[PDB]
Parts: C-alpha cells; structure tokens; sequence
C-alpha cells in the first residue's frame, strides 16, 4: 500500500471526503432529532391544502421514540400528534408573517410572553416519589444558609416600587436544594401567590424582593395552586408564564419601540 | 411556517426600533428593523466579497476556488485612512457591512428576547463574539495604526494571517492570555461533552429502564469526580467557559503587537528574573 | 400512502414522463450540439 | 429651570455615568498625546532623538 | 401543465424561482466579469 | 413496467420533484463549473473565435 | 376535497396563464439579450 | 398583473424590493468604482 | 380569501400606484443610462 | 403617493429614513475619501 | 392599514414632500458647489 | 430463490427506492471523480481528440 | 409489517425489471468504456 | 414642528441624539487625526 | 406628556440646538483660518 | 418624579451641579492655557 | 444456526451487514489502488 | 421478537443469498488471480 | 463450562466479540501490510 | 455639598476612592520607572 491512490488522489483526500459523507449523515440525523418537537409545522401551506400537505421540511420526521416516565407517571412519545390550540389573539394585519394582538387584558390573555403549554397536572417527583417543589413548612429538613438572609418576611415590591406583599414561605427543590418559588402574601387580597425566583431580585440591605416583571396590582391575578403544599408541572408553567407576560405587557412603554 | 406550538407566541411589539413598520415574520425568521438592516448589510457584504473574488488580487491570480478566494485589507502604508477599492478599500467596506450585520443580528436577538419575555443572555453572549471580531478588525488595527493589520477575508488566507501574526512573536504558545484562553476553550469542550453525555444518558437510559432523575445526574458525577455542579450551574459554567475563552482570546491578540512587540517567551522573563532564584 | 388518489397517480405519471422526455430531448440535442462543437472522446 | 434633567435621570446614575465618561475621556486624550511623539511628555523636557550617521537606518527596508 | 399549481404552491414557487433567477443572473454576470475575454468594463 | 405509475402511491410526488429539481440544478451548475475549470472546455477563455 | 395547494381548477388555470405569459416575456427578452450579446462578442 | 398583490403582500414585498434594489444599486456603483475605465472618481 | 389579505379592488389599486412609481423609476434609470452611455460607452 | 403612509407608519418611517440617509451619506463621504482625486483632507 | 385615515396621510404627505424638497434643494446646492470645486464628469 | 420478494415485508419499499437512488448517485459521482483524478482516464484533460 | 404479501410480490416485479434495465445500460456503458479505453 | 415631543419621547430622543452626536464627533476627529495633512498632534 | 410640557421642552431644545449650532459654526470658522480644506 | 424626587432637591442638586461644573471647567481652561503656552498644537 | 434471528433483528442486521460489506469493499479497492503493483487505473 | 417459523424461512434465503454472493466473490478472485496473482 | 451464558446476554456478548474480532483482524492485516517482509501487495 | 453622602455610601466610596488612588499611584510610578527620562533607580 501507499499514500497515492491515483496520480492525484491520495489517502488524506479520501479521508476528508469520507468525513464529509459521515458528517452529512450526522447532520441529517441531528436535524431529524431536532424535529421530534413542534413538527409537522403550523403553516398556511397546510391550511389552504386542507391538511393534505404536512410541512416537515428536510429531513422528514423520525419514528416516535419512547420515554418511560419514573414512578408510573406514564409513557410519552417524543414525536407526538398534538391537538391544535386556539390563540387568544387576532392578527394585526392579514398578510402572512404578521404578528397577533392579544385579546382582552394582555396580562390575562395567555398569549405572547404570557402564553404557556398545558403540562401534565402532576407534580414533579423526587427519586423517592415525593413532590419535588414544596414549601419550607413541609420540607422541614431544609433551611436557608446562615450567611444568606432568610427570604421569609421580606417585602415584595412590584416594578413600580409599590409594595405588593410579604414573603410568607420559600418553596425549595428537594432534589437539587435551591429556591424555586417565593410564596407571597398579597397586600391587597391576602391570598397567597407564588413568585418564581427567576423574577425575584433580592435587595439584602433593604430586605426587599424587587419584581420588575409586574406591578404590585398585577400580583392579585397570579394563577393559584390547587393544593397549598405542592405544585403541578402544569401550574408551574402557568405561574412563570404570567410573570413573563409582564415583561412586555405590564407597562405601555414596555411594548416599544425605544425611539 | 411555525412550530406547532409557536403561534401563541407570535406577539406584536417588543421592538427596539421600528414599532409596527417591520414587525413581521418571513417564513421562520423574525425580521424587525434590524432584520431588514442586518439582511441587506449581509447581502451587500456577501455580494462585495463575490465581487472581490471576481477581480481577485489581479486578473492572473483571480480564482473562484472557495478555499482561495481572499479579500485582503489595505497595505499598511494607507494607515488608518481609506484605501482604493481594489487596494483594500473593498475589505474596509465589507468590514463595515460585517459590523453592521453582526450588530443588527444581536439587536434583532434583543427584540426577539423582548417578544418572548426571556433573559438577554444570548445577545449578551453573542456580543462577546462580536467584541472579539471588533478587536481583530478595529481595535487592534487602530492601536497598531493601520487598517492593514486586520485579517483578510478568505477561508484559507486568514489562516496565513493567523500563522504569520503568531510568528511575529516567534513562539505564540507562550502568550499568557493565549494560554488562558486555550485552557478555557479546552475546558469548555470537555464540559460540553460531559453535559451532552449526562443529559443524553439520563433521558436515553439502558433498555428496559425508565427516564432517570436529577438525583441520578448529581450522583453520577459525584461518583466519578466527587462533585456535581448541578443542572442549572452547568449552563452557568458552560456560558462562563465559552465567554472567558473569547474574552481572553481577545486580550491575547490585542496585547500581541500593541502592548507587546517582543517574542512571547521573553515575556516570562519577569518570572525568571525574580530575585528568589 | 402519500395522500394522492389512485387516479392522480396515473395522471401525474403521464405528465411526469412527458416533462421528463421533453427535458431529456433538449439534453440530447444539447450534447449533440456540444459534441459537434468540441468532442471529448 | 434646568432641574428637569433630574426628574428624568437619576442623580446617582448620571454622576457615576459622568465620572466614568470623564475619566475614560481624560485617559483617552492623555493617551493620544502620548501617542504623538510631539506631545509625548514621558520622553522628558530635554529629549533629543539619537543622531543617525554613516548610512544608519533605524528601521529595516519596507515595502 | 396548469395542474403543477395544484401540487406546488404558486407563492412559494415564485419566491424560489425569483430568488434562483436573481442569483443565477448575478452568477453569470460575475463569471463574465471574471474573464478578461468578456469583462465589458475593461475599456 | 406498465405499473411503474405505482411509484406515486409510495413516494410523495411533491417532495420528489423538489428533490430532483434541486439535484438537477446543482448537477447542471457543477458540470458547467467543472467545464469552465478546465483549460480545454472553458468556452469563455478558449479564445475561439 | 381541496387540492394539495387549495387552488381550484379555474385558479390554477388563471395563475398558469399569467405565469406562462410572464415566462414568455422574460424568455423573449432573454433571447433578445443573447442575440445582442452574440453580435457584440460571439463566445463560440 | 395586479393579482400579484393577492400573492405577494405589499408590505413585506416592498421592503424586500427596495432593499434589493438599493443593494443592487450599491453593488453596480462599487463594481464601476473598482473598474479603472469607469471609476468616475479617478480624476 | 387571498394569500395576502388583499381583495380584488385593493390589489388593483395598489398595483396602479406601484406601476406608476415603477415607471417613473424606470424612466429616470433610462435617462441615467443614456447619459452614462454618452459619458462613456461600455459596449 | 400619500397612501404610502397607510402602508408604512410615518413616525416609524422617519427614524428608518434618517438612519438610511445618514448611513448613505457616511458611505459616500468614505468613498470620496478613498479616492485621492477627491480626498479633501490631503 | 396603519390607521392613517387618508387625510392624516395626505396631511403628513404635504409636510413630508415639503421637508423632502427642502432637503433635496440643500443637496442640489451642495452638489453645485462640489462641481464648482472639483467636477467629476 | 423463489422467495426473494419477501425482502419487502420487513423494510419499507419507499425508503429503499430513495436510498438506492441516493446511494447509486453518490457511487456514480465518486467513480467519475476517481477516473478524472487519473491521468489515464481523464476525458476532459487528455487531448483526445 | 406494513406492505402485504401480494403487493410485495408485485413490487419485486417492477424492482427486478427496472434494476435489470439499469444493469443492462451499465453493461453497455462498460462495453463502450472498454472499447474506448481498456483498463486491464 | 412642535408636537413631535408627543410622538417622540424627550428623554429617549435626547439620549439617542447626544449619543449620535458623540459618535459623529468622535468619527470626524478620528478621520482628521488619520489624515496626515490635518493631524494637529504631529509637528 | 402634555402639550404644556411639549411647549416647554421645544423652547429649551430649540434654544440648545441653536447654541450648539452657533458654537459649531465658530469652530469651523477658526478651523478654516487654521487650515482650509477646500 | 420618575426618580422618586421632589421639587426641592432637584433645584439644589442643579445649583451644586453647575457649581462643580464651573470649577471643573475653570481648571480645564487653566490647564489648556498652560498647555498652549508650553506647546501650542495649532 | 437458523435460530440465530431470535436475538438479532433480521432487518437491522442486513443494513448493518450491507453497510459493513460496502465500506469493506471500498477499503480493499482503495488499498489496491494505493499499491502500484495492483493499481489498474495507471498506464 | 421474531418467531421461529419466519426464522426458518429467513435463514434459508439468507444462506442462499450468502452462497450466491460468495459465488460471485469466488469467480472475481479467480479472475483477479489470473489477471495478477498476489501470493 | 455449559454454565457460561446464563449471565452474559447472547446478543451483547456476540456484538462485543464480533467488533473486537474484526478490529484484531484488521489490525493484524495492516501490520503485515506495513512490514516489507510480509507485504503481499508490494509486487514480490 | 455634604448631601453627596446622602446619595453615595460613605463606606463604599471610601474603599473605592482609596482603592482607585492607590492603583493610580501604582501605575504612575510604574510608568515613570518605565520611562528612562524619569526612572530614579538607574544612576
Ligand atoms: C464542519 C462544520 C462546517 C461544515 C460546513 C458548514 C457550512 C456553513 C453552514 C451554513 C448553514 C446555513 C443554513 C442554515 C439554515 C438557513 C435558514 C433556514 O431557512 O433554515 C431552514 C432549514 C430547513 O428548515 P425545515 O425545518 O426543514 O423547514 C420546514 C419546511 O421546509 C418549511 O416549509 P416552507 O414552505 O417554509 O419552505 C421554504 C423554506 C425552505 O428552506 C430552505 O430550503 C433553506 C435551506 C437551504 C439549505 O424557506 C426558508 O426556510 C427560508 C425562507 C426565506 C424567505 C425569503 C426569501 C428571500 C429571497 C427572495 C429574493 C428575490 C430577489 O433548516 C436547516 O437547513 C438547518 C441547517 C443546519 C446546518 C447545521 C450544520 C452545520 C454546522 C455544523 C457544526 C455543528 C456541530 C455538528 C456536530
Ligand atoms: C500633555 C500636557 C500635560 C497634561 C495636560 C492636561 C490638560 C489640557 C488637562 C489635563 C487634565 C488632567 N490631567 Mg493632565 N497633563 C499631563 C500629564 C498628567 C499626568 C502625568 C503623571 O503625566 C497625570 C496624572 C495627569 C492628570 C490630570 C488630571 C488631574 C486631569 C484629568 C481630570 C479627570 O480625569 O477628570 C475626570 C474624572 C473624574 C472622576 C471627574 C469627576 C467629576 C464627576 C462628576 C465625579 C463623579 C464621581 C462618581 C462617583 C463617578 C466616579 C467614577 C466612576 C466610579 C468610574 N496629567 C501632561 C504633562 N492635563 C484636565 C483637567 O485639568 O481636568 C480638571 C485637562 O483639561
Ligand atoms: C469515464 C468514461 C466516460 C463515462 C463512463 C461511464 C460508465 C462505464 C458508466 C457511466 C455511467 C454514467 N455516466 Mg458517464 N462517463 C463519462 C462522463 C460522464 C459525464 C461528463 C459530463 O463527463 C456525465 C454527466 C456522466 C454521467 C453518467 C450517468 C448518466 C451515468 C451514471 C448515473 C448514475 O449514477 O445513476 C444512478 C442513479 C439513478 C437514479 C439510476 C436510476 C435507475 C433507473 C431505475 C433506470 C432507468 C433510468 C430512469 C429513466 C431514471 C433516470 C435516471 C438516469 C440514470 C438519468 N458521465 C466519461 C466520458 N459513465 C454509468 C451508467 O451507464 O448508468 C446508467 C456507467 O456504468
Ligand atoms: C460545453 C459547454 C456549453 C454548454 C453545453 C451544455 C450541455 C450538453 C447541456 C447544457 C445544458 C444547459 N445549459 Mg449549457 N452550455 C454552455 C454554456 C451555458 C451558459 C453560459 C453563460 O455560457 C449558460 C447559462 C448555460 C445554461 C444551460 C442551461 C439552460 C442548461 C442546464 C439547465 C439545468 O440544469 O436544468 C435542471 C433543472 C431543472 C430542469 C429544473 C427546472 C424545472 C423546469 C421549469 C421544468 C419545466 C417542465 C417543462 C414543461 C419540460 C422540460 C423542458 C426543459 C426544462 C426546458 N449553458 C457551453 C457553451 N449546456 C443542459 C440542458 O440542455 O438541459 C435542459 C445540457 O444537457
Ligand atoms: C455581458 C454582456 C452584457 C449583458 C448580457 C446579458 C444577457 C445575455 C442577459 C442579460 C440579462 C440581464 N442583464 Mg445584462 N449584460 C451586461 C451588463 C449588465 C449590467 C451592467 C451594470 O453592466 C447590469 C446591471 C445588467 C443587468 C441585467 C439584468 C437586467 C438582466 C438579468 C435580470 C435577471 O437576472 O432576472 C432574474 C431575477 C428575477 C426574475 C427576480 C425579479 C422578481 C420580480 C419582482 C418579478 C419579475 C418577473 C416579471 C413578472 C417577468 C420578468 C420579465 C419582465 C417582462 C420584465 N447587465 C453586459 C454588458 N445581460 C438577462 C436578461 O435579459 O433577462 C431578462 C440576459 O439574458
Ligand atoms: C481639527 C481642528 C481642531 C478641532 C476642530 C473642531 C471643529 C470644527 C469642531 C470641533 C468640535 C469639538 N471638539 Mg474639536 N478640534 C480639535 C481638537 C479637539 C480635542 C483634542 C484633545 O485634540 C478635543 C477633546 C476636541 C473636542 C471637541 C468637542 C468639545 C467638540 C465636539 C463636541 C461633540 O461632539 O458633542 C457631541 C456629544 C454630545 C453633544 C453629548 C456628549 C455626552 C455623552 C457622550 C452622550 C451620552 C448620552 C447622554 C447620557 C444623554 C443624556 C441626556 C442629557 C442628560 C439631557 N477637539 C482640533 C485641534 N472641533 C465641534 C464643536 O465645536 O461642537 C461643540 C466642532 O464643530
Ligand atoms: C483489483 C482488480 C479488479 C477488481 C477486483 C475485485 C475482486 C476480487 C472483487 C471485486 C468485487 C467488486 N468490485 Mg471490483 N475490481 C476492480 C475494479 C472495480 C471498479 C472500478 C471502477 O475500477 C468498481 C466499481 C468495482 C466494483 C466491484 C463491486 C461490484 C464488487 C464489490 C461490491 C461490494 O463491495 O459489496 C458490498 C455490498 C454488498 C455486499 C451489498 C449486497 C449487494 C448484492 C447485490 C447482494 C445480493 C445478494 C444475492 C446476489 C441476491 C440474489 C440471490 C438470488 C435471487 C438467489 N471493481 C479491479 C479492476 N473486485 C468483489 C465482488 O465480486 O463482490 C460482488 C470482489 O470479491
Ligand atoms: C462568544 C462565544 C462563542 C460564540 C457565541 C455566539 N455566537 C453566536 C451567538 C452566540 C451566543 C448568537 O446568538 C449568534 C447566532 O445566532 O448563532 C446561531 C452567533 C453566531 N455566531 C456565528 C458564527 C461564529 N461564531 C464563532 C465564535 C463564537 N460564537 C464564540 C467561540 C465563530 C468562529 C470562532 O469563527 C463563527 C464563525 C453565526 C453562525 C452567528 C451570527 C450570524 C450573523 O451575525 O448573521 C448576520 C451575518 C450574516 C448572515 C453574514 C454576514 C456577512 C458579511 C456582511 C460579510 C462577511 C464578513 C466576514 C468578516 C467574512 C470573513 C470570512 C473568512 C473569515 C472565512
Ligand atoms: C476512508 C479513507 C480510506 C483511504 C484509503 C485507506 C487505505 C490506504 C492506506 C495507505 C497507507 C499508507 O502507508 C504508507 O504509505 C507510504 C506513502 O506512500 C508508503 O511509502 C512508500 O511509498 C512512497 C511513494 O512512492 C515512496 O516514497 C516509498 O516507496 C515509500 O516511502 C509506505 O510504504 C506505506 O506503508
Ligand atoms: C475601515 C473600517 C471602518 C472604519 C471607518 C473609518 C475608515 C477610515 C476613516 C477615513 C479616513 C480617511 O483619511 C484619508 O485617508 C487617506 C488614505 O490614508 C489619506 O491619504 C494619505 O495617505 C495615503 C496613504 O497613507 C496616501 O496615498 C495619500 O497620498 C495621503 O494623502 C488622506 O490624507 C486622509 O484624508
Ligand atoms: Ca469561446
Ligand atoms: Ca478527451
């Protein structure tokens, strides 16, 4: 054997071409894996064709893979058929690609940044089968680190600076110990609502929790929990999505543009 | 066409500039003001590169070979002024278009982030890559005093630029910021393989097993290296490693020539000449 | 199944062949012209 | 009645913003003078460039 | 052949066709300019 | 075969036509580019006429 | 049932007629350009 | 031709057309500026 | 409806203004090319 | 042509037009500066 | 439709052409002075 | 073998049709590339005729 | 699994004949290639 | 022109205005410094 | 922003624009005396 | 009022702002006067 | 031996085996081409 | 997941295909040996 | 000895074995091709 | 001007001002040492 395959072809040239064929197959494989969610696409192409043309692009979809959930929570198929969901919005113009304007109060529309899918109405579970996100009042073995302030008792302040409530309890993740939610006693109504840690900016000196997402008045409409001591995956999405809607809807100037 | 869950997210507003003028989608892409600006910045820059390839360095050497196409910066004698189009001026125009396209891409990402109500980590992270490019073609050439210090626009020709810039300091491996940046690049790749492996091995376990848990994830690397950073923190670490690699790479090149002209191994003479030894 | 009726398959196949041979005929003429211009064998 | 700037810009951010900008601008201009050999005061008041004789050249031939 | 528009969406076809033709026109002009035998701006 | 028409019950004609048109266009571009890349068949640089 | 594009029979015929008329005009201009190009500089 | 605006929406189409025309206009000027025989700024 | 949300009347009305704007643009272009040809013929 | 403002919002168009005009003016000045015969700072 | 009710658009258009023609006149003066400085054709 | 037809009971015939056509196109392209790379069988740069 | 038995037989009929047509054209091309430039 | 301050926010407009003027002022100073005939920091 | 705050801002904004413009013109006059460019 | 400030502190903040401005610019003026005498740049 | 297919899937084995045999055939052909004593594409 | 009866049929065809594939291979190696022996 | 495969899965162990045997066979063949004394493709 | 301490934290600004001056004093000494005209440790 030798390095020269022909007068021009050599082993290194063959090796690099061999990689291109493998890499092409790898990209096709990866794109097919990418398409296990959200495909076939929601398209006008399908709509005018009466559903006779499924928009998948290239490569086409893969055969459904099986996710067996722990604790007999069920089995999900990664490529799955999903029922169409109506949107609480209307197009701002009739051309394709035009955005939609939410209907009613945008913070309550469940559209745009306030939209969320309906997840399972079951709590995420620890390896031992207990609910994962729970208040500190039921996860008695958990505690706040000594060097960090206790969130409980802190004043919750909305985006406008007005006081929204106080922190009654802290919800922790029992698998990876960390704060995920802050239970707020709303100043107006008194009904407890959850506040995700991702929307909470701590002011350690002032003992204040600043929520730039929504105003103090918006806290009254935060989606509530069925059971007081646990939260389902469905409820988690509903709560987080509501605060996210405030990043665009809470104040009129947040819609933009800047100039 | 949108994803089957995407329609409920295609909301009006959230633009930085333009309001409703360009607030629409073209196929999957969001356009906005900076989609229009970015696209025609890129389109012009791409066409000028093709035009730069059409005339080549000269008519004899002109080539459409994708490896050999090269739009070169001006000669150093042009300083920080503008050069004639066929003598590096085209490179200067393409560089301006590239900056316009890259920044518009970042700003379009900001508008998308506002629409979706997510953190601005992605455009912030992309700014580091843009900053590295700006260091290479703007900050460093200005510090050196000539636009000709920028790298040529060519798939292989800019490797010759990297090679020769490195050998302008006789052994570029000894650049301390370069060593730090490579360490971050190598660690990031290791962390990425680890994170990709752990997620895949947990959600695609052995046959006959259910999907594993976050407890398995922490246990696995505790069992291997005695520590688990956590599901959230690995993404902090991956972002930190990638951004630190680019930051230190930008530092390493901007000190190579503007703030250090000697061979890089000689820089370590401060340590060798410590009076302790 | 591709969502097409069985009569559509007959009808598509006929038009597909007509367009294919028409394309092939132009190609064959092009190669005859190209061969007369500059033979390669 | 020029207070209105303080009703639309926080005193604290502007004062820190002004200080950072002014310090950066002063550093920048000081560096630009050092960039120019005519205004490079770090060379000394009685700075004299080395005299070149007998066909000396400071730099090698260029292009 | 008017039935091609019952299988292919005319809007997407026209977008693809107009785009390909514009790129093709640029490509052919660029090729000619790259050949000194056909660069019409050389004098 | 007189039953070659049955291919359009198995393969999607719309996707097949897109694939063949894309393949044919790329192949036609590739052959022209290869021909222009040779001294012998580059009809622009051959100097004839 | 709707076709694979939603266009009816008359719509497809209506689009095809304008498409071929636009195609014919484009190709006719192309032929004129190539004749002028051939007179300017024959390539074969 | 006026049905085309029932196929291509004016708002998105006009934005694409004007930018493509402007970029095309810029490219041709740049091509001429790069051609010594037609560089009107050569003096 | 239509692919663009434009009726027969609205598309025809847009097309009219589009065509006159196109014709005025082409007219200036034609004069520009006549002046350019007088300045420096290229073919 | 007054109807173009029923397609494109005027207050948004002015900002886009200002940026386009400024960016075009910047480019032309730079192109002139790249030409020695028209560089006015030589 | 952007909400401009064919009279606001007409009213804005009048100011738009007026400012545009003022800008174009200023541009024309500059190009005349530029031509008097250094003709380019 | 009187039962070769049973290959189409286990694997989808549509996938084979595209896979065989894609594989043959690649194989045909590769062999042409190999021959062009040879001085002996290069029909574009051999001077014949 | 999917395709039944009768259409499995029929598919082989067009598959075998079309492949044979491809093979025959290949043989002719290789006969022509051998006359053009034999390689052994 | 006077009620533009209801269309455009005075706080954000000024921030954009001063930023634009600063960048423009920096660019022109940079252009003059780059020009050897107008560099006031040389001899 | 009410029309009363628009009257106040416009007067100050125009006054500041004119002052900046006048200082700019003075600078360009001095620069032309220092080194004409046309 | 968006800064959480009243009509009193803004008035006195401005007066100190210009008072610091005047001194800082006065030092700048003297610095440039001395620099021009030492080495004029024009 | 006929009872092997209880554990090994007939379908995935064929594609795996055919793919293995194909790249094996390529490798052996390419090794011979790299050998001057067995390269059949030379003079 | 494949029963025994369809296993009996598969092995027969697979052996026939392997024997058919082997036979072509043997002829090619014989022809290659005549063309240029390697051992 | 008849008690070997009650723990090792027949499918896994053959898959691991077949891959290993091919690699060893490939390695040995390549070593011999690399040794001039046993290269059978070199011409002698 | 005593009200500046109602705005800025006396503790943080004293650490910052002591930190900033110390670094400024370091760099100027190092710059002078690196300047031959002002290095006082050379003879
Ligand atoms: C080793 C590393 C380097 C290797 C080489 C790398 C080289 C660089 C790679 C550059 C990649 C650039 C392309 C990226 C995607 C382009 C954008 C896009 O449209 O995507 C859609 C495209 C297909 O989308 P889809 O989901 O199938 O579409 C669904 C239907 O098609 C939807 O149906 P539809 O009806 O919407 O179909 C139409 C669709 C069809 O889309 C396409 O055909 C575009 C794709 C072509 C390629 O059209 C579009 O998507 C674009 C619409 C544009 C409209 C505006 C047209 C303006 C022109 C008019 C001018 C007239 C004057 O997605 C991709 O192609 C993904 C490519 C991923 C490449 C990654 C591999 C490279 C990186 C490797 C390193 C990573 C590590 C690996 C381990
Ligand atoms: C080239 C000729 C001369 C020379 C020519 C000039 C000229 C001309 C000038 C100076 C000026 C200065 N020169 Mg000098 N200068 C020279 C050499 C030097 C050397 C040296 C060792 O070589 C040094 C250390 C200096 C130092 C200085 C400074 C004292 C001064 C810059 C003020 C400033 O930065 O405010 C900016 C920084 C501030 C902090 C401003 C504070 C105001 C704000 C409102 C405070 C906000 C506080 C808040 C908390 C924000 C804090 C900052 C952030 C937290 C980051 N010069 C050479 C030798 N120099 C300038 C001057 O006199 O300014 C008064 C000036 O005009
Ligand atoms: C090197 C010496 C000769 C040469 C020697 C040979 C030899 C020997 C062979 C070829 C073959 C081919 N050559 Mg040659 N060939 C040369 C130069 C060229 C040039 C060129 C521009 O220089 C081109 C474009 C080609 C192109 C071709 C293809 C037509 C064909 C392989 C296509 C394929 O992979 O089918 C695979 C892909 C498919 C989709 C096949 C489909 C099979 C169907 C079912 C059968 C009927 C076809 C049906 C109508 C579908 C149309 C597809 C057609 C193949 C177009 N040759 C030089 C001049 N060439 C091969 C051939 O004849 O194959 C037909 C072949 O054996
Ligand atoms: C030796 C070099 C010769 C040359 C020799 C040849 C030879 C030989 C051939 C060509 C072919 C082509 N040449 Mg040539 N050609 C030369 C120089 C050129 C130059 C140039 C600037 O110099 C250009 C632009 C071209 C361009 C072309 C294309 C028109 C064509 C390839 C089309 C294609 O790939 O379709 C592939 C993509 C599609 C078909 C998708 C389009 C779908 C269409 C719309 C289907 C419509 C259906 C319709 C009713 C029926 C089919 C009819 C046909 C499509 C017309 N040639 C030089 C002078 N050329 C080929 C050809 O004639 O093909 C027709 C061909 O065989
Ligand atoms: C080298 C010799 C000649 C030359 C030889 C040729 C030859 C030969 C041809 C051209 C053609 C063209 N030349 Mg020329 N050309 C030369 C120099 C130039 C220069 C220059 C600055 O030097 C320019 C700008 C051009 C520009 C052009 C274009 C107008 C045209 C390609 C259009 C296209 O690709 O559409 C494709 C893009 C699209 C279709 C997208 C547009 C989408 C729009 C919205 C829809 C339009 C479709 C419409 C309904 C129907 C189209 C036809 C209509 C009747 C107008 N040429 C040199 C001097 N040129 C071609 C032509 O005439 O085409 C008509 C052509 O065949
Ligand atoms: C080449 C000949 C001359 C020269 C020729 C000229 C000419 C001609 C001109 C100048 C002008 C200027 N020159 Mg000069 N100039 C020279 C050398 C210098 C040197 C130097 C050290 O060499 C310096 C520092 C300067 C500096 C200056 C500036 C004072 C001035 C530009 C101001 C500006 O752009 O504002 C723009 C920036 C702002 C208005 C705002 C800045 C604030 C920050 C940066 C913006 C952030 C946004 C902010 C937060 C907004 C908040 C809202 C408000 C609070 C309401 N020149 C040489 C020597 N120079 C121009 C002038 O006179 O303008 C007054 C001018 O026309
Ligand atoms: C070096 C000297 C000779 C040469 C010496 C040899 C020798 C020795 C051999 C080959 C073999 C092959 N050669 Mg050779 N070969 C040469 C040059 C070439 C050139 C070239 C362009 O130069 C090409 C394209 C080929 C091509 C080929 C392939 C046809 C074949 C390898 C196929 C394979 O890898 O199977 C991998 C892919 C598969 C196995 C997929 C399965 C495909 C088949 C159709 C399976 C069907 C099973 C059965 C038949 C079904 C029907 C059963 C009945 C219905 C009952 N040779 C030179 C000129 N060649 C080998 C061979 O003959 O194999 C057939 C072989 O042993
Ligand atoms: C900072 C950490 C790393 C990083 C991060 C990063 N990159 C990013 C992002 C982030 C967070 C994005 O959000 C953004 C994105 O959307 O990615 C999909 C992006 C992106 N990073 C990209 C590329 C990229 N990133 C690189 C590096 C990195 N990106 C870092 C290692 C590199 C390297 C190392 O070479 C490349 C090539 C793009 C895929 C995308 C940004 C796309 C974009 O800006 O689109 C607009 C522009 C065009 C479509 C074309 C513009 C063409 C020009 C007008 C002309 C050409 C100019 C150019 C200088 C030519 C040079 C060619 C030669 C060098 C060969
Ligand atoms: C997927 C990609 C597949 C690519 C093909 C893989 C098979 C090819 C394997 C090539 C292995 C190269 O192995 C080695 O090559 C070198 C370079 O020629 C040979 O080197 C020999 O040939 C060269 C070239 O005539 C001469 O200088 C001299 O006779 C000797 O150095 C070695 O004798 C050989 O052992
Ligand atoms: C380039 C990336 C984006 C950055 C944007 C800024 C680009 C450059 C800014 C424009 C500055 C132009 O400044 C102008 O440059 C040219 C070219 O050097 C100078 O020209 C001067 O040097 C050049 C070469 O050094 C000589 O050929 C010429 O004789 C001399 O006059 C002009 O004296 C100057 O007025
Ligand atoms: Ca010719
Ligand atoms: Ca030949």
């Amino acid at each position: 054997m030798s390095a020269a395959i022909t007068e021009y072809m050599d082993v290194a040239q063959l090796t690099i071409w061999a990689f291109w064929f493998f890499f092409a197959g790898l990209i096709i494989y990866l794109r097919r894996e990418d398409k296990r969610e959200g495909y076939p696409l929601d398209s006008d192409r399908t709509e005018r064709s009466g559903g006779r043309v499924k928009v998948v692009g290239f490569p086409d979809l893969a055969e459904p893979k099986t996710f067996v959930l722990p604790h007999n929570a069920g089995t999900v198929m990664a490529p799955r058929v999903e029922a169409p969901t109506s949107i609480n919005a209307t197009p701002v113009a009739p051309f394709p690609g035009a955005p939609f304007e939410p209907n009613g109060d945008p913070m309550l529309s469940g559209f745009g940044p306030s939209a969320s899918p309906d997840r399972a109405k079951h709590c995420d579970l620890t390896f031992e089968g207990l609910p994962k996100i729970v208040p500190l009042r039921v996860a008695t073995d958990f505690s706040i680190a000594e060097r960090d302030p206790d969130p409980r008792g802190m004043t919750v302040v909305g985006l406008d600076g007005e006081v929204a409530g106080t922190v009654s309890d802290v919800w922790v993740d029992r698998s990876e110990p960390q704060i995920r939610y802050l239970e707020v006693k709303v100043a107006a109504g008194g009904k407890n609502v959850l506040l995700p840690i991702g929307f909470s900016r701590f002011d350690k000196k002032a003992r204040k929790v600043k929520v730039a997402a929504i105003k103090a008045a918006h806290f009254a409409n935060v989606p509530t929990l069925a059971k007081p001591d646990q939260i389902t995956l469905y409820e988690e999405d509903k709560v987080c999505a509501y605060y996210a809607g405030g990043k665009l809807y809470a104040t009129a100037e947040r819609a933009g543009p800047l100039l | 066409a949108m994803l089957s869950f995407e329609r409920k997210y295609r909301v009006r507003g959230g633009t930085l500039i333009g309001g409703d003028l360009f607030d629409f989608w073209v196929g999957p892409f969001y356009v906005g003001f900076f989609g229009v600006a970015g696209f025609f910045f890129a389109l012009l820059g791409v066409l000028l590169i093709v035009w730069g390839a059409t005339i080549g360095p000269n008519a004899e050497l002109q080539t459409y070979n994708i490896w050999q196409i090269s739009i070169a910066p001006p000669d150093l004698s042009y300083g920080l002024g503008m050069a004639p189009m066929t003598e590096g001026g085209l490179w200067q125009i393409i560089t301006i278009c590239a900056i316009g396209a890259f920044v518009s891409w970042a700003l379009r990402e900001v508008e998308i982030c506002r629409k979706l109500g997510i953190g601005f980590h992605i455009p912030f992270a992309f700014a580091f890559a843009i900053g590295a490019y700006l260091v290479l073609v703007v900050v460093r050439p200005i510090l050196m005093g000539a636009w000709g210090h920028g790298f040529p626009y060519g798939i292989l020709s800019h490797l010759d630029w990297v090679s020769n810039v490195g050998y302008q300091f006789l052994h570029f491996h000894y650049n301390p910021a370069h060593m730090l940046a490579i360490t971050f690049f190598f660690t990031n790749c290791l962390a990425l393989s680890m994170h990709g492996s752990l997620i895949l091995s947990v959600t695609n376990p052995q046959k006959g097993e259910e999907v594993k848990t976050s407890e398995h994830e922490n246990t696995f690397f505790r069992d291997i290296v005695g520590y688990s950073i956590g599901a959230l923190a690995i993404h902090r670490l991956g972002l930190f490693l990638a951004l630190s690699a680019v930051f230190w790479s930008a530092v390493c090149i901007v000190i190579s020539g503007p703030f250090w002209t000697r061979g890089w191994p000689e820089w370590w003479n401060w340590w060798l000449e410590l009076p302790l030894w | 199944m591709t969502g097409l009726t069985e009569e559509e398959a007959k009808e598509f196949h006929g038009i597909f062949t007509q367009s294919m041979t028409m394309f092939f005929g132009i190609v064959i003429i092009a190669h005859i012209l190209a061969w007369l211009w500059r033979p390669w064998l | 009645q020029l207070y209105k700037i303080w009703l639309a810009f926080d005193p604290r951010m502007a004062l820190i913003g002004l200080g950072a900008f002014l310090f950066a601008l002063a550093l920048f201009i000081h560096y630009m003078l050092l960039r120019s050999p005519e205004f490079d005061w770090l060379l000394g008041p009685d700075y004299a460039p080395v005299t070149l004789s007998a066909g000396m050249s400071a730099l090698p031939a260029g292009r | 052949m008017h039935k091609i528009w019952q299988i292919f969406d005319p809007r997407r076809t026209l977008v693809a066709l107009f785009g390909f033709l514009f790129v093709l026109g640029l490509l052919i002009h660029f090729i000619l300019l790259s050949s000194p035998a056909f660069n019409w701006l050389s004098g | 075969s007189p039953d070659l028409w049955k291919i359009w019950l198995l393969v999607d004609p719309r996707r097949i036509l897109i694939a063949v048109f894309a393949f044919l266009t790329v192949l036609g571009l590739a052959i022209h580019m290869i021909l222009l890349s040779t001294a012998e068949f580059n009809w622009l640089e051959d100097g004839v006429p | 049932n709707s076709s694979m594009t939603g266009l009816t029979e008359q719509e497809a015929q209506e689009f095809h007629g304008i498409f071929v008329q636009s195609m014919t005009a484009f190709f006719g201009i192309v032929v004129i350009a190539h004749i002028l190009a051939w007179l300017w500089r024959p390539w074969l």
